[PDB]
């Protein structure tokens, strides 16, 4: 893995982790007003 | 010495007439460049106003406070922002001389710079998270110094009106755009306030939540300039990214702004929203 060379070592077990973890399907509920309030905005 | 009869008017009743005394003097005492006489009469004008309910004559004679230093080219001092801040504060929240009247302030508060104040932003962020019009406060707080208000405030904004899917995303979304003004101070005591506060986010970093450690890392990485690391860090977190279309947009607007990359994305939600140059 190249991205290994590259960051801090410490980092990259939890990288490892978290690339794992993505991997699993888990869909985004429709996202809350309130969240969406924070959008850009003219 | 005139505020006493102006005063005594106000009391019995008669609303109009004091008002339009208040503005009589007002003219008079600037065309005398008396402007500080002006606009302390109109300060407290607006407070006696205030008081009586009276929220179409206070928030006139609140502009002409702003009248009086535009035209005397009055710099900030803190003392005078909270003035304004206090003024914002008595107003109807659903009125369009709030909204006039807070363009005005800041606008002023910037020194036509041109960013508003952040002092100011601050001042009115506080009004607006304790009258729970967190959308506002929100904005305001971007534009602050002070993520740790802004932290405390999206923890209360995120467990009352957010969904429990989205609790790293409000501090992702904070985060990214502190750093979208080139603000990595408060990006990054936003990040670490929130972490801590926020009752569903457990001890850390590292994080179980991977925009969480995105997020930490990607702090670590812009403070230490290294654009390497970055890079790798926006590769790998893509899928946690993808759940806010507007993540990879923000990212690179950083990627630009601390690193000179170029963006990338040839998607812009940005241009339907608002172009993310003009629009945070």
């Amino acid at each position: 893995e190249p991205w290994a060379a590259a960051v801090p070592p410490e980092w990259v077990p939890i990288i490892q982790q978290d690339i794992q973890s993505q991997r699993k399907v888990k869909p985004q509920p429709p996202l809350s007003d309130a969240y969406l309030s924070g959008m850009p905005a003219k | 010495r005139v505020e006493g009869k102006l005063r005594a008017s106000v009391e019995k009743g008669d609303y109009y007439e004091a008002h339009q005394m208040y503005r009589t003097l007002f003219f008079r005492y600037m065309s005398q460049s008396k402007h500080t006489e002006a606009r302390e009469l109109m300060y407290s004008g607006a407070l006696l106003f205030f008081s009586h309910g009276q929220q179409n004559s206070a928030a006139d004679l609140s502009m002409l406070v702003l009248e009086s230093l535009e035209k005397a080219e009055v710099e900030v001092a803190d003392e005078l922002l909270e003035n304004l801040a206090k003024v914002f504060s008595l107003m109807d929240p659903n009125s369009p001389e709030r909204v006039t009247f807070v363009s005005r302030a800041l606008k002023w508060s910037s020194g036509g710079g041109k960013l508003g104040h952040p002092r100011l932003h601050q001042l009115l962020a506080l009004t607006l998270w304790k009258e729970q019009n967190y959308c506002e406060s929100r904005y305001h707080f971007l534009h602050s110094a002070d993520g740790e208000g802004c932290a405390n405030m999206l923890v209360e904004y995120s467990t009352s009106r957010g969904f429990r899917s989205e609790v790293d995303m409000f501090v992702a979304q904070a985060v990214l755009q502190f750093l979208c003004l080139k603000n990595k101070s408060s990006a990054s005591v936003v990040f670490t306030t929130y972490t801590q506060k926020h009752p569903s986010i457990e001890d850390g970093p590292p994080f179980v939540e991977p925009l969480l450690n995105f997020i930490w890392f990607l702090l670590l990485a812009v403070d230490g300039g290294k654009l390497t690391v970055f890079t790798v860090l926006c590769e790998q977190y893509q899928p946690s990214l993808r759940r806010d279309p507007m993540y990879n947009e923000y990212l690179d607007r950083i990627g630009q702004l601390f690193f000179g990359v170029p963006p990338k994305q040839t998607s812009s939600y940005g241009g339907l929203l608002g172009n993310l140059l003009t629009s945070l």
